[PDB]
């Protein structure tokens, strides 16, 4: 929709859109949409992003067996970076796999978010009503109903909250990886970033 | 002009022998009580530091840096020579974190203190826990008084601090060193 | 397409061109044969300059090599 | 009737005020002869080409380069990747488009009476808007592209050396950065 | 004074500083000032161009021992001119412009001859161009060629006073 | 405007227009209006260049260092003369890219100084309005207002100041580089210019 009536503005810029390029002027309404899209998709993963390298930085490891013959801590034996170089190209592949089939049946829901839909509304069933296929119906989002006994007042405040941490994770998870490749740029990664 | 600031010490009236005001509008006295605070805050924070450190204290136990070989008491107890004993690292971290802070602050008050607004009120980093959160007005105007005050006093430390670091045995009462 | 740093080469190609292009005729409309430049834009456009600088870059091209199977560039 | 650009050459009579880029430049009548939805592909093609070629000769140049591709600077890199013998396999989603895409439009631009215009592939996947402003600054860029790879290839030609294609660096940009004693010895 | 001779090119009636739109009753010394600039450039162009490959046979003075084929091309060979040369070529130049070609009335400043033309000395015995048409194209083009022979002049004078030559580097 | 209502004038030359080459009388209101623009810029940049030059002349340099392995005092050991050169080249270009941004932006405003505008009333905000470009809003001609405590009358006569002031700073400084040029010139220079 329009980028006057959007949950981002925030009481860190002030209170106002912090666009200083005037991106949001020059495209119409359905590359806002986009871009709220993105930027919420972007948030979510640099989340999980962050969370998994820190717990990799931490050289925490499941008790188990990766691939047999590989433990899982044989591969966290080193840092993140090169914990994902570790991981056998068939567990990398069936993980692709999964974010390719959530991806296809996200975008292929109906009213797209550019299209009627909400930007960044995820449903909670990307695998239904698909022929051919068949799948459980574990949510998505909420497998449990933790947000059913919110109201519309604390779901649009969570909803600020988690657009202010998306972009602080995008922040971090960007200052991990290049402290990493180039070592003393980010001062905070003492050596296992 | 008025403002807030004056009290006693000086008859309830402006000090400035050397002119400074009557050249100045409403921006640039917001300006010259930005810069007052602020200046007053860091000498505030600055004499709280070093008389901390140079005369006694446990000082933070720990280790600062597993890696570089640092220790907390091995940086010293000089003003100077510990400052330089920090990790370049740690030096970056101090400054990237201020300037962040202070460009935040700059981009987050929307009545801006050259445009409107109130000098020296920053957004965050105040009172996290409310303990001013039931002042009175009449009340807040003497702490805010109070804190001026000592905030000139502070900077008026900071540098006897620094006058005796550099040239010795200026300010009397601190040593040579 | 120019030479390889050779002026001489440069002055045959354009004065050639220079001389086709004054001395054309079109349906008997000509520079040269008092035909003014205005109507010579009016009645063939592009054309005229296309076919002068074609011409002249054929007689400019035989006059070249002659020149240089003689001797001078 | 002048032209814009040209004052004492008069105005083109196939440009009046339409077609976003018309400065009321056109010397020796061209839009007379070639039609003008032709010239306008013609235009814009060249225009993306070379906004592309600019960013990928200036991206390569500085240092950018994909895993197994040959690490040499963009004067080379054709070379380097026709002995490689991958840049071959370029040629099929050019082929693609440009048979697919432009020999059905370019038949349509000449034959058929309702069409769409030059750059009007309708492609807006993202839906920025195809504004009048747009237009002119698509344009603009691309003539600024254009000129711009032609200087880059020529200057890059004659010096085989870095970024700024000067025969000193940026010292050639900026004449203060050289020597400004003999400038103030005349002061 | 926009429709009179010399604003007949590209840029039409070319004043930026205003000079005539100022002071429109001055337009007949500028022109003046211009046409005697502009034929002194000619002749200075035309001297410089043809001293480089032709020169007078014999000696200059035949008492300073100095040859015309000695003085080398510009500024150099008004140098090694005797002195009495040099002053022969003034009292040339002043008898030329005092009382010949007298482009000045006026005790001081000098306004134009009478009702004249302005830089219209010589007189009777100079080709007098009829049909207005073609005076008007001979008056531009001497005027045309003037202002280009004063951007040329200028141009071999700034070369030869930083080198020998009137001829920029690289031609 | 014409030169008859132009605050130059001055009580030096007797209270008239000291012009003794009939300039101002020969020229079109716009060769004056851009004559004026000229002047100020180049007694506001010698005034710079003056104050500028005294203080490398009296060696005080910066505390601390220019680029790193690059003191202050290490390019300031000489005299001013031989100063600009020593600045690494980096420094130099973001200098001039400055000075460069800064001329663009002054000169693309709305009613230029020979157009309608006032030849010399620098724009405060040069850099507000560009599409797609954002700054603060640091004005470039005081950013703290200082002349706003000033009425008409006070800033005409501190205009007429600053006029005398450009005039004699562009002698000044072309003082100084003369005397450093030309040995014995100018006899207060004594040598370090
Ligand atoms: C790629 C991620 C991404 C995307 C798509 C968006 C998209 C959006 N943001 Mg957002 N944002 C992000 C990351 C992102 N943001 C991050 C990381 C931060 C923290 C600094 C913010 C902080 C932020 C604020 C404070 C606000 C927005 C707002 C907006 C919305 C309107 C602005 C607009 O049109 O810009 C469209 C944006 C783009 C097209 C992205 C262009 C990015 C360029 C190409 C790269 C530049 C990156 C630069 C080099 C820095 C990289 C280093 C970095 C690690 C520091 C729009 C939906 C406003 C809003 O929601 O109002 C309703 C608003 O107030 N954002
Ligand atoms: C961007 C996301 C991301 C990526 C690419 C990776 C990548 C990797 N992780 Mg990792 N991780 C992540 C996020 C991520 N992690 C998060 C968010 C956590 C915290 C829960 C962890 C916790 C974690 C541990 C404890 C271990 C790894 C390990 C590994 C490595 C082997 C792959 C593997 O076993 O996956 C395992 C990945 C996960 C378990 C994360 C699942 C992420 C989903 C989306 C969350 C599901 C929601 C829910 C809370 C999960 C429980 C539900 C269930 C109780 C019903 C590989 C380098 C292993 C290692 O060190 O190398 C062998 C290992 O032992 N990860
Ligand atoms: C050996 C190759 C092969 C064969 C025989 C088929 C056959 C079929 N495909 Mg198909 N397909 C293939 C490869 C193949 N596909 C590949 C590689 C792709 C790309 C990923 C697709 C993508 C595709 C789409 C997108 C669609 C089909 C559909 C169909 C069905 C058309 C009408 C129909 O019965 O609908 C009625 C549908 C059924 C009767 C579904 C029953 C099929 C189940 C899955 C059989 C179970 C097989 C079992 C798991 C063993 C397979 C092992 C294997 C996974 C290793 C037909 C059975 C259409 C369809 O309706 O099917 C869903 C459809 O929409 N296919
Ligand atoms: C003004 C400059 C100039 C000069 C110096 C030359 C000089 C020359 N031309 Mg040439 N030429 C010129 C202009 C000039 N041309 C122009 C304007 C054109 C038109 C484009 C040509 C087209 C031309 C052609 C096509 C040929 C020459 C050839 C020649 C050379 C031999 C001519 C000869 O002996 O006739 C030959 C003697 C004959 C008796 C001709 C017999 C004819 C029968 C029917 C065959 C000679 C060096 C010839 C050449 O290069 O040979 C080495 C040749 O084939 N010229
Ligand atoms: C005018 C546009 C243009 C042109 C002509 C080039 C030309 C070149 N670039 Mg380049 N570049 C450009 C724009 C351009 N660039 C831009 C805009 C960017 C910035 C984004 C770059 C960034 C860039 C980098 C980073 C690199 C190059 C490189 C190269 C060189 C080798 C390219 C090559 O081998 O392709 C090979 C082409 C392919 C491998 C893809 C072909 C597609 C295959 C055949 C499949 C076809 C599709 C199929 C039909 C359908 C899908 C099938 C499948 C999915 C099942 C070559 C000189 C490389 C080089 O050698 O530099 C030294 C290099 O490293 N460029
Ligand atoms: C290049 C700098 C510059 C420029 C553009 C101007 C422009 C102007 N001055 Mg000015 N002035 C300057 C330098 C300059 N001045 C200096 C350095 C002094 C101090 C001596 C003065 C002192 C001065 C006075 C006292 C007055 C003016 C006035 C004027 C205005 C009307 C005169 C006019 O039309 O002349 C147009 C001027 C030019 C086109 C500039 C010509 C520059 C020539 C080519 C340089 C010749 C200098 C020569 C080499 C000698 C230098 C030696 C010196 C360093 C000692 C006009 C806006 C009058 C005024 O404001 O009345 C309203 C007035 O009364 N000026
Ligand atoms: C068995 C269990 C089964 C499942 C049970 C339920 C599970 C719950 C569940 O999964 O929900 C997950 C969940 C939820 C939920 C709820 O629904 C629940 C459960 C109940 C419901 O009512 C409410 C909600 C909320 C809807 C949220 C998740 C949020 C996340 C992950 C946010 C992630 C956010 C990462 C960031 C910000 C990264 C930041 C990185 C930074 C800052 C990096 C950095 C640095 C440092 C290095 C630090 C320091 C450096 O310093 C210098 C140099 O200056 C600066 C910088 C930038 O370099
Ligand atoms: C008896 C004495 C007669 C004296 C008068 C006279 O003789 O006039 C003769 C005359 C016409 C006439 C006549 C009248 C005058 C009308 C009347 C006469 O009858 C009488 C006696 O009444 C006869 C007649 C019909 O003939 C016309 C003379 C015209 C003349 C002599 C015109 C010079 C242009 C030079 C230019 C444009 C240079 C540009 C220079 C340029 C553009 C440059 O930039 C130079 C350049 O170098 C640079 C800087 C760098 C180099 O790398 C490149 C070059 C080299 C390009
Ligand atoms: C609701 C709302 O308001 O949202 C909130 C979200 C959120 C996150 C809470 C907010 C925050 C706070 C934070 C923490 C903001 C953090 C911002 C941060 C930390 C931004 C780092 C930049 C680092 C850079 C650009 C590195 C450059 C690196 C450069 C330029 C290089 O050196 C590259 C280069 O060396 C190479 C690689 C080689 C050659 O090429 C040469 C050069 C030299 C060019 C905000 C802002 O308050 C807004
Ligand atoms: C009204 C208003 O607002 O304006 C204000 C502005 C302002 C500036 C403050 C005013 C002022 C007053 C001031 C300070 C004026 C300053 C004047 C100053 C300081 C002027 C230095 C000249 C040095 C020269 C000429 C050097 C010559 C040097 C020459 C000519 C040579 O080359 C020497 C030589 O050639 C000979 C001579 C013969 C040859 O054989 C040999 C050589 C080649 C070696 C005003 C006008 O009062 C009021």
């Amino acid at each position: 929709a329009l980028v006057d009536s959007m949950e981002g503005v925030g009481e860190e810029t002030g209170g106002q859109i912090w666009d200083p390029l005037g991106i949001s002027e020059a495209v119409s309404d359905e590359a806002v949409m986009w871009f709220r899209a993105s930027e919420l998709k972007h948030g979510r993963v640099a989340m999980l992003a962050s969370v998994g390298y820190l717990v990799g930085a931490a050289k925490i490891s499941f008790p188990g067996e990766l691939a047999k013959g590989v433990t899982f801590a044989s591969v966290a034996a080193n840092g993140p970076y090169q914990a994902w170089d570790a991981v056998p190209q068939a567990g990398k592949l069936q993980i692709l796999s999964i974010i390719l089939a959530l991806e296809w049946a996200t975008e292929a829901k109906k009213p797209h978010y550019m299209r009627g839909g909400v930007p960044g509304k995820i449903e909670q069933l990307p695998f239904d009503g698909i022929q051919g296929l068949w799948a459980p119906k574990i949510k998505f989002w909420d497998p449990l109903n933790f947000t059913g006994a919110l109201s519309a007042e604390q779901k649009a405040r969570k909803r600020k909250a988690e657009l202010k941490n998306g972009r602080l994770a995008m922040i971090g998870i960007i200052s991990f990886i290049t402290g990493h490749n180039l070592p003393g740029s980010v001062p905070a990664l003492d050596s296992s970033f | 002009s008025d403002m807030e600031g004056t009290g006693p010490e000086t008859g309830g009236k402006v000090f400035d022998p050397m002119g400074l005001s009557k050249i100045a509008s409403a921006e640039t006295l917001a300006w010259y009580r930005a810069a007052e605070l602020k200046h007053s805050r860091v000498a505030m924070a600055a004499v709280t530091g070093w008389a901390w450190v140079s005369s006694g204290g446990p000082l933070f136990p720990g280790y600062l840096s597993v890696e570089q070989g640092v220790t907390f008491e091995s940086l010293g107890r000089d003003g100077y020579a510990a400052w330089a004993a920090v990790p370049e690292a740690g030096k970056f971290q101090i400054l990237g974190v201020i300037g962040i802070l202070e460009i935040l602050s700059e981009s987050a008050v929307k009545p801006h203190y050259m445009a409107g607004g109130t000098p020296g009120k920053v957004p965050l980093l105040w009172d996290p826990l409310g303990f001013t959160a039931k002042l009175s007005p009449e009340t807040l105007a003497r702490k805010r008084l109070a804190e001026l005050k000592n905030g000139r006093l502070a900077m008026i430390g900071v540098m006897s601090l620094v006058s005796a670091h550099f040239i010795p045995n200026s300010v009397p009462l601190l040593p040579g060193s | 397409p120019i030479p390889q740093f050779n002026p001489a080469k440069a002055f045959i190609m354009m004065f050639s061109n220079i001389l086709i292009i004054c001395t054309m005729s079109i349906q008997g409309k000509s520079l040269a044969r008092g035909t003014p430049h205005d109507e010579m834009v009016e009645s063939f456009g592009i054309t005229w300059l296309l076919a002068g600088t074609s011409l002249g870059h054929i007689v400019g091209a035989g006059a070249i090599l002659g020149c240089t199977a003689a001797g001078f560039l | 009737a002048k032209s814009k650009a040209i004052p004492f050459l008069d105005a083109p009579p196939a440009l009046d005020g339409t077609m976003a880029g018309d400065k009321g430049f056109d010397p020796l009548l061209l839009s007379n002869v070639v039609p003008i939805q032709w010239a306008r592909e013609a235009e814009l093609k060249h225009a993306r080409i070379c906004m592309l070629a600019v960013v990928g000769w200036v991206t390569v140049d500085l240092g950018f380069t994909v895993p197994y591709a040959p690490q040499v600077s963009s004067l080379a890199a054709h070379d380097a990747a026709v002995d490689k013998g991958v840049f071959l396999g370029l040629l099929i989603p050019i082929a693609l488009v440009e048979v697919l895409a432009g020999i059905p439009k370019c038949f349509q631009i000449m034959n058929e009476p309702d069409a769409s215009p030059g750059g009007d592939y309708k492609f807006d996947p993202l839906g920025i808007g195809a504004s009048a402003e747009m237009q002119e600054k698509e344009i603009s860029n691309g003539r600024l592209a254009m000129l711009a790879f032609s200087g880059i290839v020529t200057q890059a030609a004659l010096t085989q050396g870095p970024f700024p294609y000067t025969y000193n660096g940026v010292e050639d940009l900026v004449p203060p950065m050289q020597s400004v004693q003999g400038a103030l010895s005349i002061l | 004074v926009e429709t009179e001779l010399g604003a007949t090119g590209p840029l039409g009636y070319w004043d930026p500083f205003g000079f005539s739109v100022r002071n429109p009753e001055r337009f007949n010394r500028y022109r003046a000032v211009e046409l005697k600039h502009g034929r002194i450039a000619m002749a200075a162009t035309t001297g410089y161009m043809v001293q480089s490959f032709l020169r007078w046979p014999g000696y200059l003075s035949t008492s300073a021992n100095i040859k015309f084929a000695d003085l080398p091309n510009g500024i150099a060979a008004f140098k090694a001119i005797p002195p009495a040369g040099l002053f022969q070529i003034l009292l040339f130049i002043g008898a030329m412009e005092a009382f010949t070609w007298r482009y000045y009335e006026g005790p001081w400043p000098g306004k134009v001859p009478e009702g004249k033309a302005p830089g219209d000395v010589a007189g009777d015995l100079w080709v007098r161009y009829t049909d207005p048409e073609e005076k008007a194209f001979k008056l531009n083009a001497e005027i045309n060629n003037g202002r280009a022979a004063m951007m040329g002049s200028l141009g071999m004078l700034m070369h030869d006073h930083i080198l020998g030559t009137w001829v920029p580097p690289g031609f």
